[PDB]
């Protein structure tokens, strides 16, 4: 059926430039108006740009007028958004969609604008008490501190442990880097026998930390 | 620029209830209104177009109405696959004027009150070798989301050096989970004894703590 | 599509087919070996004339029929005789019934097995032969089919007689009905299509044509109907433009989105109305956006 695929996102230092691509399939893009919509992290939807190749008009939003450029290649069935002179307020996930009543959406691509440096996460154990404190159950985890940019994915025991896990959203520290924690509850009687390894995975630096969390004594 | 004022910001309901979201535009927008659904992680999904027409393939329990400038999205009987955030959008003039969205309306599951399991984690000796100490307080599977988490270092209320994170509602038991992190320098941490976490919720306050000379 | 005129397997030995060696020759037997019925073994009779006629299958509209055979065979040398079983057919006009006149039966190619012969019947072996042939063109209201035995130990399991037809289909916004396939290789059955609802033939274009071949297949569609103004192609039927969309001319294009400064159109719209004040030049098409009135 109809399908839209996006590409082009990543880091860019403040005042930089970046270009985004919206690959379509299943319909002619000449016959349909294409629009770009961004969603700042944790905030609502904001319209960025429109284009209709049939009439050749290009409609922008005020906050991006002059700095962003919409365009479309009729032959490659693809729409684009060229972003120049980017600022931190532009950090968001960017979507593309067909028609003003947007019916088919892309999967979304993340654009980070900051003066930060890509760095793999530092992983620290949230060591569980050696026994008890809370009934029959104990809680252990991983602190994922001082990394940039999002995203980070965590799993426990190579994905084999899924029940009762809780991975939090990252919080943007004053240092400019992201931190997050991941925790899981397990029976305390298992602390001695079963090993617990958290798998932090940060594709933006090709880093994968594996932490064996061991009970503290 | 037209304004869409979505009310409420958030509402909690149970399975089967009839739910109503209103979006009032600052000007007559004719029928150029659409409603969208966005589950966390996924992209938005079109539900209603022309403010009263159901997108083909959307379950019919969704309906859209217009009374002047007052657009309502209505769900006859809320199904579990319907707990998500909903946005109204206006597209009057098809580009003559900028597109604006409602501020959104998150629909959450109503549930019986649950008490947090409060855990506290000292900074790892591995991290302390780097000059920064991160102290973590965990609130596991509670209800509702509202909680007052505070930090007390040797009975002096810490204020400003603390960051918090809340999970999406659990898909199995509909409970929230929360973490509060306290960041201090290595020098500050080593110069204090009692570290404590206070979870005040309604009429109860569980408080977890530790001593650097323990375990 | 295939249309069956006889299936021995479906009847399951209910079909009382007539046999010219009345008894002890061609005879029906039951052998639940799996229940599976089969007609079956007189080799010691040197010059034998064992025949088996089927029921009077009504020809109907068929032109060329196909015979599918499932059968098992003997070695003729394991028991110390031939194996080349012969198929026949009669093109009659009335159901005679007890009239095994072998003089008029026009032998079809001598059916032969492949794969495995008698082997071991049920003890040290438990596979059959699916061989198909066909005859035509048939021009009489009725037709019969026969099987001749000159001394072979055969047991026949599935006899299916079917003919081929071109199925109904919806191509190019036009409806082509089910048409009987032909008989001989050169023949093409040219069939005219009926425009689906809300479809109309373009002024300068051929009416929809489809050609039905002897193998029961449609070939080379010519022309096409078009969804008219206010409608767009959906699957293979015409569907009204969704609200907020218009279709100016009757064409192949999908519904177009409403242009700048126009109010959302109703279902199946031909044009989008100008705004509360915006006007459109009288000469401009309804594909054009609106403009204000200075
Ligand atoms: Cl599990
Ligand atoms: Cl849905
Ligand atoms: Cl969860
Ligand atoms: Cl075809
Ligand atoms: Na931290
Ligand atoms: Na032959
Ligand atoms: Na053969």
């Amino acid at each position: 059926e109809v399908q839209l695929v996006e590409s082009g996102g990543g880091l860019v230092q403040p005042g930089g430039s970046l270009r985004l691509s919206c690959a379509a399939s299943g319909f002619t893009i000449y016959y349909s108006s294409m629009h770009w919509v961004r969603q700042a992290p944790g905030k609502g939807l904001e319209w960025v740009a429109s284009i209709s190749s049939y009439y050749g008009y290009t409609y922008y939003a005020d906050s991006v007028k002059g700095r962003f450029t919409i365009s479309a290649d009729t032959s490659k069935n693809t729409a684009y958004l060229q972003m120049n002179s980017l600022r931190a307020e532009d950090t968001a996930v960017y979507y593309c969609a067909r028609y003003y009543a947007m019916d088919y959406w892309g999967q979304g691509t993340l654009v980070t604008v900051s003066s930060a440096s890509t760095k793999g996460p530092s992983v620290f154990p949230l060591a569980p008490s050696s026994k008890s404190t809370s009934g029959g159950t104990a809680a252990l985890g991983c602190l994922v501190k001082d990394y940039f940019p999002e995203p980070v994915t965590v799993s426990w025991n190579s994905g084999a442990l899924t029940s009762g896990v809780h991975t939090f959203p990252a919080v943007l520290q004053s240092s400019g880097l992201y931190s997050l924690s991941s925790v899981v509850t397990v029976p305390s009687s298992s602390l001695g026998t079963q090993t617990y390894i958290c798998n932090v995975n940060h594709k933006p630096s090709n880093t994968k930390v594996d932490k064996k969390v061991e009970p503290k004594s | 620029d037209i304004q869409m004022t979505q009310s409420p910001s958030s509402l909690s309901a149970s399975v089967g209830d009839r739910v109503t979201i209103t979006c009032r535009a600052s000007q007559s927008v004719s029928s150029a209104v659409a409603w969208y659904q966005q589950k966390p992680g996924k992209a938005p999904k079109l539900l209603i177009y022309s403010a009263s027409s159901l997108y083909s393939g959307v379950p019919s329990r969704f309906s859209g109405s217009r009374s002047g400038t007052d657009f309502t999205l209505t769900i006859s009987s809320l199904q579990p696959e319907d707990f998500a955030t909903y946005y109204c959008q206006q597209y009057y003039g098809y580009g003559g004027y900028p597109i604006t969205f409602g501020q959104g309306t998150k629909v959450e599951i109503k549930r019986t009150v649950a008490a947090p399991s409060v855990f506290i984690f000292p900074p790892s000796d591995e991290q302390l070798k780097s000059g920064t100490a991160s102290v973590v307080c965990l609130l596991n599977n509670f209800y509702p989301r509202e909680a007052k988490v505070s930090w007390y270092v040797d009975n002096a209320l810490q204020s400003g050096n603390s960051q918090e994170s809340v999970t999406e509602q659990d898909s199995k038991d509909s409970t929230y989970s929360l973490s509060s992190t306290l960041t201090l320098s290595k020098a500050d941490y080593e110069k204090h004894k009692v570290y404590a976490c206070e979870v005040t919720q309604g009429t109860t306050s569980v408080t977890k703590s530790f001593n650097r000379g323990e375990c | 599509k295939e249309v069956v005129l006889l299936d021995f397997a479906a009847a399951g030995g209910e079909l009382g087919w007539l046999t010219h060696p009345y008894g002890k020759g061609w005879d029906l037997m039951q052998n639940i070996m799996n229940p599976i019925y089969m007609y079956s073994c007189n080799v010691m009779s040197g010059d034998q004339d064992n025949w088996l006629r089927t029921n009077w299958v009504y020809r109907g509209e068929a032109e060329r029929i196909f015979i599918e055979l499932k059968f098992t065979v003997r070695d003729c040398n394991s028991f110390p005789c031939k194996e080349t079983f012969n198929l026949y057919y009669a093109e009659s006009d009335l159901d005679y019934g007890t009239n095994f006149q072998k003089r008029l039966f026009t032998k079809i190619d001598t059916i032969a097995p492949d794969e495995i012969t008698v082997s071991s019947d049920f003890e040290a072996r438990h596979k059959l032969n699916v061989e198909e042939r066909s005859v035509g063109p048939l021009t009489r209201k009725g037709f019969y089919l026969a099987f001749q035995d000159i001394g072979a130990c055969v047991a026949l399991l599935s006899v299916r007689v079917y003919y081929k037809k071109c199925p109904e289909l919806l191509q190019g916004l036009a409806h082509f009905p089910e048409t009987i396939a032909g008989s001989d290789a050169p023949s093409l059955a040219t069939v005219a299509g009926t425009c689906v609802d809300h479809a109309v033939v373009p002024p300068g274009g051929e009416e929809p044509r489809m050609h039905c071949a002897v193998d029961g297949e449609w070939l080379v569609p010519i022309g096409q109907c078009l969804c008219q103004a206010g409608y767009e192609k959906v699957e293979d039927a015409c569907q009204a433009c969704s609200p907020g969309f218009f279709k100016f001319e009757a064409s192949e294009s999908p519904c177009l989105e409403c242009p700048e400064h126009t109010l959302p159109s109703p279902e199946g719209a031909t044009s989008c109305e100008c705004e509360e004040g915006f006007f459109r030049a009288p000469q401009d098409p309804a594909s054009m956006p609106c403009t204000l009135v200075p």
